[PDB]
């Protein structure tokens, strides 16, 4: 999830 | 090719300079910035919860940092997402530890916490006294080493970049990555006259028996305090650990 947006940013 | 695997060296070695979180030299300039005893024995004095929530903060934020690095690695996001995610679940807070070694002091054991440098009894109130003593001494093996910026960066590299991470769909993939970051690496020990460490480094299984026992603990941990976890913990730390 988190990881998912940080690695999208 | 000799020049194409020399541009791998310096792109990871920028990559790394540009995520490394703390510069090396902000870190040996506070050296001499101690924990007096009455410091220490606050820290010794503070509920174990406060200080797993601190220390995981810490850690989180550490982590974040781990994760920019690894979206600079050109190969890393070549890779899909599900096999992103697999290599960061299961390196990077083994990239955290062995970025460590530079918050360490070998000179009088003690490592930077929290603005100052203390020995490791320090952590006392975490009831962690076996993970911490084995990654002060597994910072003291490479800080023993004098394992240089470069080093780290093109070491942390390939402790993320592990082929043999169970989940990985394109694992072939990883495998390439893996060997080209394992030639740059060694190139860059041959050509520095450093391959003498080789032997050296820590065992293989070493960084996992760290990572597992973090693992472990904080399992103990949330069975003991599980509303401080859901409550206190940040997320991304949860997501990874827990
Ligand atoms: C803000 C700050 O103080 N900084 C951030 C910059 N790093 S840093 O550049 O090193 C960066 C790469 C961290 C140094 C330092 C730090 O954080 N040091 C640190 C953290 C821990 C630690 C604490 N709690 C742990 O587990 C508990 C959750 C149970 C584990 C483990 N496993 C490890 N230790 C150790 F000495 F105690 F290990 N020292």
């Amino acid at each position: 999830k988190i990881l998912h947006r940080l690695l999208q940013e | 090719s000799l020049t194409e695997i020399e541009h791998l060296v310096q792109s990871v070695c920028k990559s790394y300079r540009e995520t490394c979180q703390l510069r090396l030299e902000d870190l040996l300039r506070q050296r001499s910035n101690i924990f007096s005893r009455e410091e220490v024995t606050g820290y010794q004095r503070k509920s174990m919860w406060e200080m797993w929530e601190r220390c995981a903060h810490h850690l989180t934020e550490a982590i974040q940092y781990v994760v920019e690095f690894a979206k600079r690695l050109s190969g890393f996001m070549e890779l899909c997402q599900n096999d992103q995610i697999v290599l960061l679940k299961a390196g990077a807070m083994e990239v955290v530890l062995v970025r460590m070694c530079r918050a360490y002091n070998a000179d009088n054991r003690t490592v930077f916490f929290e603005g100052k440098y203390g020995g490791m009894e320090l952590f006392r109130a975490l009831g962690c006294s076996e993970l911490i003593s084995s990654i002060f001494d597994f910072s003291h093996s490479l800080s023993a080493l004098h394992f240089s910026e470069d080093e780290i960066a093109l070491y942390t590299a390939l402790v993320l970049i592990n082929a043999h991470r169970p989940g990985l769909q394109e694992k072939r993939k990883v495998e390439q990555l893996q060997y080209n970051l394992e030639l740059a690496f060694h190139h860059h020990l041959c050509k520095t006259h450093r391959q003498s460490i080789l032997a050296k480094l820590p065992p293989a299984g070493k960084l996992a028996s760290l990572c597992s026992q973090h693992v472990e603990r904080l399992q103990i941990f949330q069975h003991l305090h599980p509303i401080v976890v859901q409550a206190a913990f940040p997320p991304l730390y949860k997501e990874l650990f827990s």
